[PDB]
RNA sequence: CAGGUGGUUAUAACGUUGGGGAUCCACCUCUUCCCAUCCGAACAGAGAAGUUAAGCCCAACGGUGCCGAUGGUACUGCGCAGUGGGAGAGUAGGACGCCGCCGA
RNA sequence: GACUGGGGUGGUCGCCUCCAAAAGCGUAACGGAGGCUUCUAAAGGUACCCUCAGGCCGAACCGGUCAGAGUGU
RNA sequence: UAUCAUGAGGUAGAGCGACUGAUUGGAUAAGUCCAGAUAAACUCCGAAUGCAUGAUAAUUACCGAUGGAGUGAGGGCAUGGGUGCUAAGGUCCAUGUCCGAGAGGAGAAGAAUCCGGACCACCGGCUAAGGUCCCGAAAUAAUUGCUAAGUUGUAAACGAAGUCAAGAAGGAUUUUGGCAUGGAUAAUACACGGGCAUAAGCAAUUUACCGAAGCCGUGGGAUAUA
């Protein structure tokens, strides 16, 4: 489970996610990767599901690289408890995210390998996906 | 620490309290390792009125009688330029020595300051 | 141990109230300071 | 449970007070400031709270110099 | 080593004339470089196809209607964040003298060869 | 030099500030038409209420 | 041939390479007096033994800093992205200052 | 005694600073964080003179590259 | 209120090899270098709006002093946020707006959604939103497409691609768009408001017309300024 070893503040306010990812857009340390189309804030445990589908396909073979890091607490109130008096207990981390933003990116495996594998990485996350490659890759070789 | 930086230091912290104008203008004093320059300057305007150093003038072979002489000529200068109030401006110096027998001259002579 | 003090031996009279550390200072406060009756400076010790 | 926050202290009211090109008389206060913000120039002075007020009659000028440094100076007659 | 190209010319700047321009499936590019102040034109998306390709085709021919022919490459591209898509191209004219830097591919250690249009200092490519 | 200009909108839920630049250009019933010589300042006014306002 | 003192927010700064010297500046020589620090290193005084080595000034250098378009994009006002405003970063490039007064 | 996402229990009640605060000022929550109920006879005034912290080399001292230190709280 | 002139900003955005926190790959515990990247309590930067002052222009009630108050339970919508579960017809602020204290028209019927501010009368006319087959006022109007599901006339991940276009690579493959199709679901009896419609559905365009207590016309009053 992905979260900073420290922080210096223990709660933080909810933001708001607003357009498109400006940055983290393009496939830089790879060849394949996926792209969300919507704003959302993903859990730690979501991408742990992902990646260890997308390296118990590929075999052994390739790499396997996670673009986002969950650094947001969130909390939760509790069964019972009413509204006010605080913020309540907290649940761990998330990464928010925008449209456009890559999360998952792999290189040293085929075309139809990585397509696959990425496929099955999209299944186990909350947001739609799209999936790309880099514009000078070659088809053959 | 170069005596440049050290002296310039110290120029801005007297020029944080000196400046001159027509009225009342800057007496600034440059030293070296010999002879001694007296400049009259209008800020306000960046322009000199009065000078005087001792590169032609040499009576003795002592830097504070030259000085003495020195501030002498400058009080006359600037007394013949039509001036009578003046700010001394240290320029980075302590105000002992041939500077201050520039500026004892120079009160002997005219320039009530 | 900081408390208020008075400055007296005046002239009616002439008083200042300032402060001190009693334990820093233990001994007896006096300052040069404007009488107003005399007009001029007199030495006010602290009572 | 219980929240440990809930303070706050009272809002200063800072800032500037008469900008670049209005006309000040003599002892207006120009900013209100903590430490130097704006740094005084010609006829302006500078309090105990560091705030600026004009010592003479004339527009106000804001000024940019070195290292971007900022100067409150009057403009007179 | 040497793609062609044509230009329609451009005189609409702006958010409005971009929009204008690529919804009908067109990219404004500009070019500088050198002496001469810039060029601002409109390629077409299957114009380019330099841009979706394995190597570095150097010497892009250009011929702008309005204006002469130069031979440039490729600078900056922008693509689109969520689609993908291409939104503007910056092309750098290159001369006889001033070396122009620029991308290699590499073949296991081999390279494509600049040595005409451009004149050194190729840097890397797929350094992996 | 001049121009007609008449309210076709009402202002019921516009802003405030859009109401007195009605009320500044004399405009306070709908079908209205008032003529004013056509300065910066008066092109600004009918700017500020395009939406609700027709040069004739 | 160099010095002093100012305006202009480093396009002005820093740096590397090379060249100065009849006097101008400086290094340099000595502490009796003025004056000063454990120390004449700094500060202060005494007048000319030697140096351009260093400071300083000049010239070349786009090296580190600094500045920086056009085009596009982000964002945004109008209660609709129709109609207006429009970055930041980056890329072309620029830049080894520009204006005064005094003395020689 | 009051506040109070019913009341009670628990917490809080005056002042200071940051964020919430939407690039003037102002602006709420039992929203998020911390402090105070002093101190200095010099830690006040003025003249004059200085410049921290960090990394490296040598063995508190030397050397030259460099706003991090301090400003009682 | 608008225009112009002038001025201070630290929000949005961005950036972080500018700092402080967090941080991902590497090439060579530590450090350097390269590269990728983040923030209410980060900033080397930095808008649009807003704000202050002055002058013009247009346009009506802005301040002094005095007599009389009521109110100090607010609410919905849009926008920027906190809180909550990016729940609530939830709760706490900010900027507008409306209901409150507001009738009239459309939406079947709805406090604040869309249009529009009611002096009185009229068996006159033009329009708004929204409409023109019948209930029900006005086109069974004109032209061109799409849909075959009565979809329509008032929910998703994920399938198949039913159909119509627009392409790219090489009759097959693949991409982008429109409209449909499965996923689709509880209890007194159901819904386009109903009839019903293959257009009387959806998209576009044009011309007429209908349509309010809005506007105009006619008659009659009242309250203020000139
Ligand atoms: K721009
Ligand atoms: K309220
Ligand atoms: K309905
Ligand atoms: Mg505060
Ligand atoms: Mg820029
Ligand atoms: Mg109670
Ligand atoms: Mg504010
Ligand atoms: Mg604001
Ligand atoms: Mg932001
Ligand atoms: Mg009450
Ligand atoms: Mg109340
Ligand atoms: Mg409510
Ligand atoms: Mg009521
Ligand atoms: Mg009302
Ligand atoms: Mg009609
Ligand atoms: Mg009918
Ligand atoms: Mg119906
Ligand atoms: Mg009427
Ligand atoms: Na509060
Ligand atoms: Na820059
Ligand atoms: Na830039
Ligand atoms: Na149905």
């Amino acid at each position: 489970m992905l979260q900073p070893k420290k922080t210096k503040f223990r709660r933080q306010q909810k933001g708001r996610m607003k357009g498109f990812a400006q940055r983290g857009n393009q496939l830089s340390f790879g060849s394949f990767g996926i792209k969300s189309l919507q704003s959302k804030w993903i859990t730690g445990r979501q991408i742990e599901a992902a990646r260890i589908a997308v390296t118990r396909y590929m075999q052994r073979q390739g790499q396997v690289w996670v673009r986002i890091f969950p650094d947001k607490p969130i909390t939760k109130k509790g069964e019972g408890v009413r509204m006010g008096k605080g913020k309540g207990a907290p649940e761990g981390f998330v990464a928010p995210i925008t449209p456009g933003r890559i999360i998952f990116e792999v290189e040293g495996v085929p075309y139809e390998i990585a397509k696959e594998a990425l496929r099955l990485a999209a299944q186990k996350l909350p947001v739609t996906t799209k999936f790309v490659v880099r514009h000078d890759y070659d088809i053959q070789n | 620490v170069t005596k440049e930086q050290r002296r310039q230091k110290i120029k801005a912290r007297v020029r944080g309290k000196i400046s001159g104008t027509q009225e009342k203008p800057r007496l600034t004093v440059f030293r070296s390792n010999k002879q001694i320059y007296a400049q009259l300057i209008d800020d306000i305007a960046g322009r000199t009125l009065a000078s005087a150093s001792s590169l032609k003038l040499e009576m003795t072979g002592s830097k504070k009688e030259i000085a003495a002489k020195v501030g002498d000529e400058i009080a006359k200068a600037a007394t013949e330029a039509g001036i009578s109030t003046v700010v001394f401006d240290r320029n980075g110096y302590l105000f002992h020595g041939r500077i201050k027998e520039l500026a004892d001259a120079a009160r002997k002579g005219g320039l009530k300051f | 141990l900081e408390c208020t003090e008075h400055k007296e031996s005046g002239m009616g009279i002439s008083r200042y109230i300032t402060t001190k550390n009693r334990k820093n200072t233990t001994q007896r406060l006096e300052l040069k300071k404007y009488n107003p009756i005399l007009r001029r400076m007199t030495l006010h010790k602290e009572i | 449970g219980s929240s440990k926050n809930g303070r706050e202290s009272e809002s200063k009211r800072l800032g500037v007070k008469v900008y670049g090109g209005e006309m000040a008389k003599a002892g207006n206060i120009l900013v209100r400031q903590r430490g130097t913000v704006h740094h005084p120039g010609e006829n302006v002075g500078i309090g105990k709270d560091h705030t600026l007020y004009a010592l003479k009659s004339g527009v106000v000028v804001f000024t940019r110099k070195k290292n971007d440094r900022s100067y409150v100076s009057i403009k007179t007659e | 080593k040497t793609f062609q190209l044509t230009g329609t010319p451009r005189a609409e700047f702006g958010k409005k004339a971009a929009k204008a321009i690529r919804k009908e499936d067109q990219i404004p590019a500009v070019l500088y470089g050198g002496k001469g102040e810039g060029v601002n034109f409109i390629v077409s998306q299957d114009a380019v196809r330099n841009l979706i390709y394995s190597p570095e085709i150097f010497l892009v021919e250009l011929t702008v209607e309005g204006s002469g022919s130069y031979k440039a490459i490729l600078k900056e591209i922008q693509f689109h964040p969520v689609t993908d898509r291409i939104i503007h191209i910056d092309f750098l004219q290159v001369t006889d003298e001033k070396p122009v830097v620029m991308e290699v591919p590499v073949v296991l250690g081999h390279a494509e060869g600049v040595k005409a249009g451009g004149k050194l200092s190729l840097e890397m490519r797929k350094l992996k | 030099a001049k121009i007609k200009i008449q309210q076709v909108r009402s202002r019921i839920r516009c802003p405030k500030d859009q109401k007195r630049t009605l009320d500044a250009l004399g405009l306070r019933k709908l079908n209205q038409i008032v003529e004013h010589e056509a300065t910066p300042s008066i092109l600004g006014m009918v700017n500020k209420v395009r939406h609700l306002v027709l040069i004739v």
